[PDB]
């Protein structure tokens, strides 16, 4: 529930009616299919909040 | 506030309770069905008073 936006160099999710930028994660996003179908998709990292606990 | 038209249409799909990946994965079909439906209205209004 949001929109992806960039300040020109970095990518964030934000809520649609008020600018509040957040790190893109597995938790504020959902997967569907591969990158070959969607018109205008962009390459970026999506953060996984479990991985730091597995790095511990 | 400007927004890209396919992203506006993706919000319209959330508003009817359809998950917005259904728009981006079918965007070319949805656009062709819209363009064809406007074409039928030209034909109706040309042919029939
Ligand atoms: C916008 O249009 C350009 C060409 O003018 C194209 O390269 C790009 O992929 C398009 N981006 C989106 C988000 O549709």
């Amino acid at each position: 529930e949001g929109v992806f936006v960039s300040n020109g160099t970095h990518w964030f999710v934000t809520q649609r009616n008020f600018y509040e930028p957040q790190i893109i994660t597995t938790d504020n996003t959902f997967v569907s299919g591969n990158c070959d179908v969607v018109i205008g998709i962009v390459n970026n990292t999506v953060y996984d909040p479990l991985q730091p606990e597995l790095d511990s | 506030l400007q927004i890209p038209f396919a992203m506006q249409m993706a919000y319209r799909f959330n508003g009817i309770g359809v998950t917005q990946n259904v728009l981006y994965e079918n965007q070319k079909l949805i656009a062709n069905q819209f363009n064809s439906a406007i074409g039928k209205i030209q034909d109706s209004l040309s042919s029939t008073a």
